[PDB]
């Protein structure tokens, strides 16, 4: 279950009880589309069937000509199996690999190996179902159901080019057209990883697409090659946080942690997220991917419960904006409400419920389903939880508006501190 | 019967290389999972010597090496002393199977 | 200071029913996986029960599964391995060991440290 | 129509003449799919079309399995009413309400009352029009044009599991496979709301889907159902304002107004929208949303007119960054040329007609169609309006650049003064 | 080819070798497609065939309805021209220009001339081959390949329709649907530029839809016209150069080079692009566009071989963020490693291959090829290149720790150095 | 006639809480649009009591109270006084009528 | 301090035409909506006349509709109702009622500020 | 034979204003390339006159001003001087000839 | 301070082969474009050649195609064009021209800084 509190001392709500699950390392995969060279047809006549033949087949040549025109780095891998795919005497072997089959595995000039499919069996139908079926002598055919056919096996190298046309070469996330699920499954089934990974990556193929991507990679040799990065999740089932913070000003100055975000466990350390964006719950884990994340020594948690603590001095913000605002946090809502705005949290039926006063409160989701600040409308997030409220003395009190260093960003609470004392040494 | 196979046991003497070798199929080493080395010593608890195939932990000689190609592995041992004397276990994983561990390899120096 | 003390092991008829404690202690055992893996006296090793950190992905092997149950208690760091229905095999040392990641994704990590292991026999 | 001011004293344009349309409220519709269960084809033959027939009906089958796989908080009201869906004796009430006729209002456990569209009669096709046509005994179609219809009734589930397959369970803006036209128009016309906000809300239907979020709710008991969640605009035609600002130096310091953005009349106070992805405008409205914005009182109309006002300090960024640039801001530009940097404004057909000296200077839209500033070249919006320049002297004029604090980022014109002052002291 | 250099001193990496492709200059076309006007379907009839095509007659009624419902400004020319298409007597020439051929060049009101393009011909097919086809006596067609063909004809409508709801008018990139590939190609080939930038704008046309707009303009009169609004490049086969910077610090207090991005050479000038996202890599181009650029004096490449100097004070940010981390620049990697993590890096068969020590460092892609941080796993490219290490001392370490001011955001070195010249004046 | 429905007129005794019905039909009440609860004392302007059909505007005694459930509203006043002798409106939107407004409920102290 | 007086009613024979004044003032007349709403001597009360901010939305119930025509003049913060063809009804008190939002979304506000109303009456 | 045509020769007095006309085709001055102006003294390199077919770069008398519509286009000279004699010379492009240049406009004083 | 200085010229039997050098200075030449433009005595100007910036966009018109090449090495700002199969024509002032953006996009540009001109002449 999830668990949330809420200190009033700093204003700031952690909400525990999530999972982990942390995109680590980047697999390769090679789809291949097996496509065929026709020149032109030999027949020509004035009947509509071979018209609309014709005009499939166009469209399928314009395809397959469009496919010959094309901090840290998210497409590295991709690139770097492309680039050997690229050396000579590869493609070959991919093509002889899954000849029976369409299932391999292979190992290329860099010795890395690769996972195979082939996904579409185009070139089987346009060189033994078209060709041989169409008579060239009366250029006719006589039943409109193989064109009707052409037109459901030719859809998907269609939208493959379009999608590569739109998105100049890479994509994300991975779409149905580019690998089904049935397909995206079976990779995941047999990608070289542990059972326990196969376990939660097959139940989230809703998330391993938008974290996955696509790289147009080679068409020469009758082959249409693209690499698909999927993700490798290699931190699984560690206790993760979420820390939300809102601003805690006086009744002025303006003291706010400036640390909001998601917070992992991570091989003895915290694997820090600011990105809200970068994180995604579906419904107690966090599919983060690392790449946007700080390596912490694991000593932050004390930062949540003793702001003045000696190991790991914190970080805040210090300034006179004097705003009120709102945050929707799970299983509650935390509101800093100043000056002469009106703040209120509103039941469904029994409408008013509280008259919020000057400075930062908190009230739980049970019961609680709206909060106004001002005029603008927030709902809060019916997750069903446990809240807990530890009452304290706001931080922001403590100190004196007279030598407040009302202009820093984000220092620490040690460099504010020191900065009050240097300041009171001077006078 | 382990899904791995080992030689049941090498030799050497003092400062010379021993190569242990550790082969499987393609729900194996293939596909490129990994392989790690432990050893044991009679009486004592096994302890990590070789993880990700190539690197090794903190506290051990710098003698030790591992490799992997295609679908065997290895490792190899420089300058054999008397301590060295145990038994050796290759691991890796399997899509059928999950973990695999070797059948041991009893190296003793002559 | 990476401590596995197991204990709980002894004789038992075939057919009865055993338990397995393993206590760790010295690193945040929230987040490490554990692994019970077996060593009959004489023969190689084999692996026997796997758990991750959030307790809900158990593992079994094909021949040992139904029977070993594994449950990791997180409150007092600890682990626990129920065995029902003792066959010939078993006997031998179980160790108790921490799943440990870091190495890069790579999947299959490193185990690190095996704990000095505990004595099952089974006979009549 | 739209008027354009420009006040030389702090280098800032206003644009006024807008009317608003304020997204304050969020109504939660269930959009409901009558599917069909099926086991699979008794029969079974060489025919084509009964091939045809068999692929289209798998691929129902597996969009139908794909579907079961499936600060503030935009998404909240729909995760609610999501979870009164799953709650047990909810979907049957559903599906007996809109029996009769594919529109209801219905009232759900927790008592609020919503909208049901029956926007698909699958169900009665597949049951009804496909398993007896189809004769078992021969296994074959008399008519292609019922595969034919098959596909042009079955492509609006693929599409939609598509989209929630690509976008992992939330999408927007809702497209038209998800809710066509005329059903969106119905709904709105439909909605419990006056019939002002119908009224523009009818004509703009361009701009409800981009700020409207559409989520998966069940897949339970043959019905797919999810949750449509259309914006309510509460606030309609109030007076607003745009305020852009541009950097002032001296011929060196920079001072520049840091409150670009927004404005809108809101129940006596002030809604300010910082962000300009916030607010859209389609002839003379902002379409926002107040979830992006800050609530301030009615005193900020005040900076634009004296930025030495007592009741309302405006704020400020000061900095040494001496870069010139230019903003487009609507029926003109406003040029900031500093350094050795050639800035001009060229007509269409006379070229070049302005020489911008050293400084902030202001072009309308009368006659100046592009703008060069070094080489980057900027094109003026040509929207017809009254533009009105008056004169005056600038504020870093005033200052002096020997005290002068040019380390903040936005504190405050008084917090600036008082730090003058505190200098001064200091000497 | 494309060469790399570290500058310890600073800890930055430079890029050079890049050419450059600036999008200077908007481009307005005007496409067309011309549309039939149909009431209704006068005969009526069981027969499914002609269900078949009332629907899909009814589904283009739909479509055609839908489209009667429709710092810098990046869509000025567009909605200029647009404007101008608004003038009465202005839609009759462009429809009686492009009469004879679906190419034509014409010139309107305001005096700009534009280029036009039939690029459907839907009111032929609607009024020509299906009304006189079909015989309202007996409302029946004899070959279901005419709706098969209508099927295939009415797509590229729906799918612009589509595309311009769901976007709200204004859309980006330019898809498929809207231009297809041989269409935009005759375009660029026919554009008023020069064949210079006409053969690296060919080649490119992965690039050039992601950086064009289109927007809906009329419907008026039976004909469906909308603006796409191509680039032009102004600047072409400049050198470019990227600049990397990564956190220094002492084992405390931080100094990081606050100028990350792209430099082209523009007229004597330096054109600089902050944001990443600004400028895109096909195989050594950068294609970038002005309106997020600025334009520095040509002094600014003095910077990344002398931090020092005194012609051009470069831009840095000092703060005491004491945080590891990584920049995974072209060719290479830099590495700042500070307090207990461990970094490594890492190649694929050779595992761990170095035991990067405390301060910034820097490792070719020449063997290195994973970059472990903490846990992060960053994989860096492999682009073949020439990479060049200068030693040096860090520029840090020349500073003291005593009078620093950590909390500039972005000053510059003059600014610093002269506060720390106060600062050692007032003791 | 009137869209909404309201009693004629209702009574009680001193200190006596006594409930003033609103019922509506579909395009109503329903569809929850809400329902606004006015004041009248003879010889002066309306004066609004209850707003969004639950809450309570400042200046006025928290004794009243306002609800609605599916399709029917329901104004409860708790110790009548002599005060609150007057016509009580109850106010709704109709989609093919717009503000309907009540009939008018005539509450007198007995 | 919201005041809202409003006057302009007298005598009119049937069929003669009208105009009402309606001044408001202590508040920002431009964000506000207005509304004009009857009650006839007697009677329950009546909507009449509806017009946002923007003077580009009206609004008029069905009965009256196309006789009753609403304007409000922003300058000086007026709002003026005029009624042409009268009948034997709409005589009575007129009040001209500002509509105020802020009660969150929920569709009908609050109208606050009554007016002390206009008495119009139509007789021979 | 140019792309482009123009006058052979012009003439005036001192005082009075002088056209040069600039005539091209559709895949010529057509579609709105440019026209530059460029004059040429003899036994002295030519000079730029006039660029993007309306300004004047930094050093030219203001006298001179340049226009094109549809497709001509028009170099003026008001207030003729003895200095202005000279060969003047209008360029656009082609999109099968590339660079044109005109046939040489030969302005004299009388 | 644009100096466009270029040299080579001379004397040449027909059929013979040339070279014509050209040295900018003042400016950064990698930037900006080149251009060889021909003058015969007595007639008008004829574009002859030109180059960009990065050495990979050549440009020849279609009477001299596949005859005259240009190259740009940047190293020491130098420019050259060879000039093989000389014919009755081609006799005249050779002008090395910088071409010359940043008058906005403009298409062509405006070639500034023409060089004074070199005379090679063709005969026997």
């Amino acid at each position: 279950n999830i668990t949330e509190e809420f200190y009033q001392s700093t204003c700031s709500a952690v909400s525990k009880g999530y999972l982990s699950a942390l995109r680590t390392g980047w697999y390769t995969s090679v789809i291949t589309i097996e496509l065929s060279n026709i020149k032109e047809n030999k027949c020509n006549g004035t009947d509509a069937k071979v018209k609309l033949i014709k005009q499939e087949l166009d469209k399928y040549k314009n395809a397959v000509t469009e496919l010959q025109l094309l901090v840290g780095s998210a497409i590295a891998s991709g690139v770097a199996v492309c680039k050997v795919l690229h050396l000579e005497g590869e493609v070959n072997k991919i093509k002889s690999a899954l000849l029976s089959t369409n299932k391999a595995v292979v190992s290329l000039s860099n010795g890395v190996s690769v996972l195979t499919f082939k996904v579409l069996d185009l070139k089987n139908y346009i060189d033994k179902q078209l060709l041989p079926i169409l008579n060239k002598q009366s250029c006719s055919i006589s039943n409109i159901e193989t064109v009707i056919e052409f037109q459901q096996k030719n859809n998907r190298l269609l939208e493959i080019t379009r999608e590569f046309s739109v998105n100049a070469g890479v994509t994300t996330p991975v779409s149905t057209y580019m690998l089904t699920n049935s397909e995206l499954l079976s990779l995941i089934n047999d990608m070289p990883i542990t059972n326990d990974q196969k376990k939660l990556m097959s139940n989230n193929v809703q998330i391993v697409r938008q974290q996955s991507y696509s790289i147009m990679c080679i068409i020469k040799e009758e082959v249409l090659a693209y690499v698909v990065q999927l993700p490798l999740y290699g931190v699984i089932d560690t206790p993760c946080w979420k820390l939300h913070t809102s601003p805690l000003c006086t009744t002025n100055i303006c003291l706010t942690r400036t640390d909001r975000g998601w917070y992992c466990d991570n091989a003895g350390s915290v694997s820090f997220f600011p990105q809200a964006e970068t994180c995604k719950v579906q419904s107690n884990r966090v599919f983060c991917d690392t790449m946007n994340s700080l390596t912490l020594p694991s000593e932050v948690n004390l930062c949540n419960v003793d702001i003045f603590n000696p190991k790991y001095d914190c970080k805040i913000m210090t300034s006179k904006t004097d705003v009120s605002s709102s945050v929707i946090t799970s299983l509650g809502a935390i509101v800093s409400c100043y000056g002469k705005t009106k703040c209120t949290a509103s039941n469904k039926n029994r409408g008013i419920i509280k008259t919020f006063s000057n400075g930062c409160d908190y009230v739980s989701n049970k019961g609680v389903d709206t909060v106004s600040v001002g005029n603008t409308l927030y709902y809060v997030n019916k997750q069903e939880g446990k809240s807990l409220y530890v009452k304290g003395e706001p931080i922001i009190n403590f100190y004196d508006p007279l030598v407040f260093p009302s202009d820093e960003f984000d220092a620490s609470i040690s460099q504010v501190n020191e900065k009050i004392n240097q300041s009171l040494a001077f006078i | 019967q382990s899904v791995l196979t080992q030689p049941p046991s090498v030799s050497g003497a003092p400062g010379q290389r021993v190569t242990i070798s550790c082969t499987g199929s393609s729900s194996s080493i293939g596909r490129g999972y990994d392989v790690h080395w432990y050893q044991q010593v009679p009486g004592t608890a096994p302890r990590l010597l070789i993880y990700a195939n190539t690197n090794r932990p903190s506290g051990i000689p710098d003698r030790f090496s591992g490799s992997k190609s295609a679908t065997s592995a290895s490792l190899a041992i420089t300058g054999l002393q008397a301590e060295d004397e145990a038994d050796y276990y290759c691991q890796s994983y399997d899509s059928s199977m999950l973990w695999v561990f070797g059948g041991g390899t009893k190296l003793t120096v002559l | 200071e990476v401590q596995l003390v197991e204990s709980g092991g002894g004789l038992v008829k075939p057919g009865g029913s055993l338990r397995l404690s393993c206590a760790a202690s010295g690193f945040s055992f929230s987040s490490y996986n554990m692994n019970w893996v077996r060593q009959a006296p004489g023969k190689g090793l084999e692996w026997v029960s796997s758990i991750t950190g959030g307790s809900n992905f158990i593992d079994y092997p094909d021949s040992l599964k139904g029977r070993f149950t594994i449950s990791r208690d997180n409150s007092r760091n600890s682990l626990y391995l129920q065995m029902n229905s003792l066959r010939a095999e078993d006997t031998g040392l179980y160790y108790c060991v921490r799943e440990s990641y870091f190495g890069s994704g790579g999947s299959l990590n490193w185990f690190d440290p095996w704990g000095q292991g505990t004595l099952v026999i089974v006979s009549s």
